[PDB]
């Protein structure tokens, strides 16, 4: 039971994605092919594979995955790399252009010829399927294919099937630096069609992840490949109380009532406590009454703004491993006492435990120590503002000359969206602090 | 020559002469290196890369 | 399936386009015979882009070597890797023009254009996923820059949103090789601004004093400059055919690029570049090869940076690095550099790494800037047209065959309208 | 549970714990990997694993001076985020220290301060250690205090110094740094620093009978003194002094913090085992002005109050005898109106030394810990070289040219002639 | 870190900067092929101050060289350790200054300072963090002093609180080198007292008596002269590279020496030096550096400090060694003279100490201090300037190159100015 469709659109969240399913096939006995290999052969006793993947005869397990983005090179090595062994070769679906930035090039001129192929996967792995209880997808917020083309694949499955929840793993535009230069406009395309159908996100950047790397990790100068493996841990402690059982577990309905307060805030952090290596782990005890702090240290959360200008609203300590619960109200009573971290007045509810009984999973080839504990923090917070503040600023300052638009009008696309969606994009800034002072 | 924007070496040899500071490199200057750690000398009793810590 | 139709044209750039071919097919294995010789994988999966495949087991490119006269595609017949192509498509004819292009256009090279475009149309009706061209040109001759305009007219009558990707060689400040090139190379402005999408301008002057400077080479022979030229040829079309982290095709390197319909032009460079001596004495990494992209002198065409704000700084990076580096000191640049680039741009960097780099080095780059300050190399040509033009110079050849004074006056604020928009942007 | 937490600052300040942590590690029997080849939790943490970790944290704008503890042997002890480095120096220069260098160190710093400080228990103190004459031994412990006192309040802070001889120095500008970390660290100071270190050159010489130390020669007897203050919280005694219990007694006034000390049994090798260290011996052996770790003349002022500790196999008896035999003794004088004079301290365990030192394996030990009524007269003078120097407004402009206003040193030197002119106050009789 | 970038100029400059990357090369074990092929330890970790790295594990020193004739340039080149420079560095100009800065500076130079920062600029933004720069001339002649007084000026407008340490040889009392001597260093004073941080003064025959009573050395040439400059070269230097008890560097030194900011002119020497024959029969102690190192024979400048006060003093005694015998040896010297050391500063005397000697003795010192006297100096040349400019007797062939008249006097009231703020402050 418990399962979940994990379609990985778009360039930067298929690579990530690339990166998740290391992870679960370590975590059994499954092997890249499948087959576990030769002893500690299941006779069938467990279902512990149930959530992500689905079992073939023969001894060889499927995942639950779809690789689609009409870019053709990047598909290309799952085809050829160490992980061809693994997914259904109907599953891949390639094509002939890139995004280059522009929404038609994702939702009306090229996105328009692959919508009835990946609709009928969609739902050709929900049939086999016994009792369904959300997605999983994959898309930054950038491209045209990340941006623009997840809206396409968003509104139809929301016609489909309804009621049923949604998470995405991927990159949000970090405010001050980037790479696609015309990501200051490109993010507010999706806002238009995906907020009415969206109940989670990622708050933050990449750009934050370097800095992580520099301090509590001892590397310098990383790549985007360890990106991909600490993005891809806290799938794995989210999507954990579905496979794995423990004291307090949630399914995937229960967070559009957990996270979403008014309709248009719905949107998680994420923070691995005790991301260090071995040469400080070895020093350093990990408790649990310093590991919650952990999570709100200003440094290792996220977040490229400032915390201490932010009051928290929600937040969520989803542990897992070698964990006791008097620790947990020990810790989070240590917390409410602490003056810096400022709360919302109005909901003293706030806080929202997850305990499990399963320690944190390595992955070999990587700068990870062994430790017995392990939490993520999804956490709706207040200062997250500022970072829209400047995004639609962003745009309004390229807005007198409205250079780039050239292509946008050029193949496909009109120029009405780009007046609503920004004071609909000021409709969403405006309504975190239009309740944010109210009741004094 | 005319062609020194190309020059003619293979990939193993470019590899194997382009590492060629084996430690005097990133003890004289902060030698980066693209997804590499640092490691600090260790006695071999005390410090495992992994075990139960 | 992001494919690019090639052409050579003019005597500048049948040679450049021909030595395009020595690059890009030692990049891929291939022997000029056909025979696959390379030892790494990765260059045969994407071999279509630049190649039809021959029967029974060979390799054969994809161009149409065309000029009017015949001494230079009988020149590379004879050449180093000759006996590649295809010879059904060589249109060369033993007659000759004048440098004129009244005649090229309305009586000499319209009896030549059919059979000119029916195997441009020959090797594109039977393809997969046609995406761009590649015309190499030069700006000054009848025969160059005339010719560049007639293979360009006639295919976006059809061709909606295809990309072109054309190289022209600038006329240099200080000499000339033509009297008769500002009376030209204006001429083919009327329709190249209208049509082009990529025009890798370069100058034959700064081609010489990297030579002389950074290389510390004394006599750069033509042996030298197209060999120069060809390593930006290759280093745009990293992500068209190879493996990345960051990829895009020419339209997403015209959507990035191109912010207003007529300012499209592109700078070239190649960073890892240095004379023999002094090879061991240096040492790279992302922040030392930054220096010479970002460098004043590692520019094929002479401007100064320092006379204007860059609009699109794009620098393909090719090899293995950290991507942080790629980050952290591509906006240390921009820091730095503050008043040099466009304040109504937030970000003005797009950076695009690979994962396996063009032979000859472990970690090589190269750097495609879009300027505003070549605006420079406008002001000297539209100036050497109007104040030679005070006298009415050279007008009776061209008149033989209708090229009326009403079209070169007009002509000439087609040029000046591209003046008159970086003075409108310079400011803002 | 009866902890300290310890900072070492500043290049004067970081030696010092060198040879401090040295002292506390080899007192207990840990090997600086932290593996042993529940009373020595008043200075560690401990893993799941069996790793000790001191309560240090390590700070200096010049990188040379921690670069050798973190590349030497004790690189397994200390957790590597703990060694806090600058990267320009202080070069003397609060104005360049507490004003420019040090405004970006600070949120590690204190980052650090926290964390420690948020597993332990239940604390008393913190140790901080520098000496009045450079830079960051003057004005970066001030930004390093002023903080303290404001996120902690009442818990105390705890100072211990090598002050360099006001007479013969190193730098012509030291006594600009010792008046402004005298003057701004004045508020919030508890029991705090010490004076000079040429009588630790003298006992160096006389009672230490080897010529020519160095400052590891020295800095064996000065962790020697600090340890016996925190003997009694690892271990118990038929008398237990806590560490909070030292604000209450040697202060009289609160702008007077200053209590000095000194360390009586210190015998060479030859002569150690020749005569009895006695315990009515080394309590006359403390109040002459030779066996003095204070180069100033006590006959000068009149003792406030002394504070006694003894180590090993003490029978408190002789301490009333040793106690009884000062007072009715003519030639030391305890002030008019103080007829109490004395803090008692025993303990039961020995004097621990560090193999390869010129200290002795002593049964008996005492720290004598005192506050004289000479110590405005070392601060007289001292204001004198500051007097001297202000005159013609000398070196003034490697200060001013940083963003401190030009007339703050009038501001400090007629506070502190505010505090010599009424610590003289106390000094005369009242009938 | 701290690091520190090299200069060098004029004769003198290419000669003793050539010298001292002789010494300093060989304290850390790089041979002139530049790799490091020593066996200790601690050399390694703190040669980043004065040291790029060439690939290959091949070290490159972090210096410059430039002479207005390029003969001077290359006699550096075919020497013993000039294989180690990259060759982009040789900056040079091609016409002789002729001892005229009215041409080394204003006409000559002008072209090759404003491209000189390129190399300057360029090594000086390779460093995470900085310290300092270093120009080793000479104060008589043309090429390298006025260039020197302009390379000192462009370099204070961009880097305006990092601390510069440039390198004087003063001109002589009786023997003179050129003519022009008082039109020079009574002229390179306008541009040295107002935008140099920390500057050294030394005389040839103060080299000279060194070299002819204590040293006893019977015909050495300018060989051992530019070790003894180089002695007290790196003496201040070496506390940024080796761990010390006590450690001072730059700054620290820059904050207590200089007592009011228009006095940074300082007399330097060098404490162990023994004569050769009577090596052995001399046993070395920490006080025995000491009274060697007051004397008035170890003093490098030809004017006497027997004759005035000093202001502020410190020394540091290099290599492993006991520090009570610091103390009271500065406690010796501080009281043995009460007349030498001012009224209002006490403490006149400063101490250092590191514990690494040169590779080639046991235990060494130097020497620093700021004398009155040395105003003398200061009139000296001050006086020799009264006599040639009430006659103009040389004036005119300075003139006509754009260095007008009252451009001698200005430069003669601000060198007057220095002799007088010595005397007000010395009877105190
Ligand atoms: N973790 C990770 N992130 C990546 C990787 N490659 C790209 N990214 C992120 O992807 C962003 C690019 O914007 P996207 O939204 O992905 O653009 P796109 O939709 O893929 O557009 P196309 O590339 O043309 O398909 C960059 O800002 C990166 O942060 C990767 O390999 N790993
Ligand atoms: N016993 C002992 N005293 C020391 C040691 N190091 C420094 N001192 C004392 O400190 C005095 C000078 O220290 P400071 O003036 O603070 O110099 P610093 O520590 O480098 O401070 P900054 O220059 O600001 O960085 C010396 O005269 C010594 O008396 C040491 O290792 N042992
Ligand atoms: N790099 C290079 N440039 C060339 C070569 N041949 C001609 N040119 C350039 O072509 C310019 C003259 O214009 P041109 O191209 O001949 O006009 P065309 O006659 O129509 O081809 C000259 O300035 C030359 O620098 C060559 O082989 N290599
Ligand atoms: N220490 C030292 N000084 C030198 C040497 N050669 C020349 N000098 C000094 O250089 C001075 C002459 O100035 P010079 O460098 O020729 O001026 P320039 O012609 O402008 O470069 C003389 O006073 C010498 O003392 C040398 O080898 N060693
Ligand atoms: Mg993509
Ligand atoms: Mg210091």
């Amino acid at each position: 039971m418990r399962e979940c469709i994990s379609v990985h659109v778009g360039q930067a969240g298929v690579q990530i994605g690339n990166a998740c399913w290391e992870l679960y096939c370590l975590e059994h006995g499954i092997q890249p092919d499948g087959q576990m290999p030769s002893d500690k052969t299941i006779g069938g006793g467990d279902d512990s594979f149930n959530t992500f993947f689905s079992e073939t005869g023969a001894g060889k397990h499927v995942p639950r995955a779809v690789f689609v983005d009409l870019e053709p090179t990047v598909i290309d090595e799952v085809r050829t790399g160490t992980y061809r062994q693994l997914f259904h070769p109907e599953q891949l679906i390639t094509g002939k252009e890139d995004a280059a930035n522009n929404y038609a090039r994702g939702h009306y001129t090229i996105g328009k010829e692959l919508i009835d192929l990946v609709l009928d996967r969609i739902r050709k792995l929900a049939d086999q399927c016994t009792g369904l209880q959300g997605f999983l997808i994959f898309h930054s917020f950038g491209g045209g294919t990340g941006s623009g083309f997840t809206s396409l694949l968003m509104e139809r499955l929301s016609v489909d099937y309804g009621k049923k929840s949604k998470l995405e793993f991927s990159i949000y535009p970090a405010p001050q630096v980037s790479t696609a230069v015309v990501e200051p406009y490109n993010s507010i395309l999706t806002t238009h069609t995906t907020l009415e159908h969206s109940d989670c996100a990622f708050m933050v950047d990449n750009e934050a992840i370097y800095d992580i790397c520099r301090r509590n990790l001892d590397i310098e100068r990383p790549t985007y490949t360890n990106l991909n493996r600490l993005i891809g841990q806290i799938v794995s402690s989210i999507t954990a109380s579905l496979r794995f059982d423990g004291a307090l577990n949630v399914d995937l309905t229960e967070f559009q009532t957990n996270l979403v307060p008014y309709p248009r805030i719905h949107f998680p952090l994420a923070t691995y406590a005790p991301v260090i290596s071995a040469e400080k782990a070895y020093h350093e005890q990990l408790s649990v009454a310093e590991i919650t702090n952990a999570c709100f240290e200003p440094a290792n959360q996220m977040v490229k703004c400032d915390p201490r200008h932010g009051k928290y609203m929600a937040c969520c300590l989803l542990y897992r491993g070698d964990v006791v619960p008097k620790d947990v109200n020990a810790a989070i009573a240590t917390i409410k006492t602490k003056r810096t971290i400022q709360f919302v007045d109005w909901c003293p509810t706030g806080f929202k435990v997850g305990i499990n009984y399963q320690p944190p999973t390595v992955v070999p080839g990587g700068d990870l120590a062994k430790v017995q504990r392990a939490v993520c923090m999804l956490s709706n917070t207040t200062a997250i503002a500022e970072a829209w503040a400047r995004l639609d600023h962003k745009f309004d300052l390229m807005y007198a000359k409205r250079a780039f638009v050239h292509w946008y009008v050029g193949e496909g696309m009109e120029e009405g969206e780009f007046s609503e969606a920004r004071e609909d994009m000021a409709a969403l800034e405006k309504d975190y602090e239009e309740v944010g002072m109210d009741s004094v | 020559a005319r062609d020194m924007v190309n020059p003619p070496k293979p990939y193993k040899e470019v590899f194997e002469e382009a590492q060629a500071g084996h430690d005097l490199y990133v003890v004289s200057h902060n030698d980066y290196f693209v997804g590499e750690a640092k490691n600090r000398k260790y006695d071999p009793s005390s410090f495992h890369r992994f075990n139960l810590y | 399936m992001r494919e690019i139709v090639h052409l050579q044209a003019g005597q500048c750039g049948n040679q450049i386009g021909a030595k395009f071919w020595e690059v890009i097919s030692d990049e891929h294995g291939i022997d000029p015979t056909g025979t696959y010789h390379g030892d790494s994988d990765l260059q045969l999966e994407r071999i279509n882009v630049y190649y039809n495949e021959a029967t029974g087991g060979k390799y054969v490119p994809r161009a149409v070597l065309v000029d009017l006269e015949p001494g230079t595609m009988d020149s590379v017949r004879s050449g180093p890797f000759g006996q590649i192509f295809r010879p059904d498509n060589f249109v060369f004819g033993q007659s000759g023009a004048g440098n004129n292009w009244a005649k090229g256009h309305y009586t000499e090279g319209a009896e030549l254009v059919d059979s000119v475009l029916d195997v441009v149309r020959k090797e594109a009706e039977s393809c997969d996923c046609l995406q761009g061209f590649q015309l190499t040109h030069s700006l000054g001759g009848g025969t160059g820059s005339g010719m560049g305009t007639l293979l360009i007219s006639k295919i976006r009558e059809e061709y909606p949103d295809r990309i072109m990707n054309t190289f022209s060689v600038v006329p240099s400040p200080k000499v000339s090789d033509t009297v008769v090139e500002p009376y030209n190379a204006t001429l083919s402005v009327h329709q190249l601004v209208e049509n082009t999408d990529e025009t890798y301008c370069i100058d034959n002057e700064a081609l010489y004093d990297i030579c002389f400077r950074t290389l510390k080479l004394t006599t750069p022979t033509y042996g030298d400059l197209n060999h120069l030229v060809s390593a930006t040829m290759s280093g745009v079309t990293t992500c068209l055919r190879f493996p990345g982290q960051l990829n895009a095709d020419l339209r997403k390197l015209a959507v990035n690029m191109v912010p207003f319909p007529r300012l499209h032009f592109f700078m070239p460079g190649f960073a890892p570049l240095t004379s023999r001596g002094s090879q061991q004495y240096r040492a790279l990494t992302v922040p030392e090869l930054t220096q010479q992209m970002f460098d004043a002198k590692n520019m094929m065409a002479a401007c100064d940076p320092r006379h204007g704000r860059y609009l699109t700084v794009a620098a393909v990076f090719r090899g293995r690095m950290s991507m942080k580096e790629v980050d952290e000191q591509m906006l240390n640049v921009q820091n730095k550099n503050s008043s040099y680039f466009v304040e109504w741009i937030p970000n003005n960097v797009k950076t695009a790494v690979c994962d396996i780099p063009p032979r000859g080095l472990k970690m090589s780059a190269t750097f495609i800037g879009n300027s505003t300050a070549i605006q420079e190399l406008f002001k000297r040509i539209s100036e050497q047209f109007t104040a030679m033009f005070r006298r009415k110079a050279f007008l009776h050849w061209y008149t033989g065959e209708g090229m009326d004074e009403m079209e070169f006056t007009e002509a000439e604020s087609n040029m000046n309208d591209l003046v008159s928009e970086y003075q409108q942007y310079q400011d803002a």
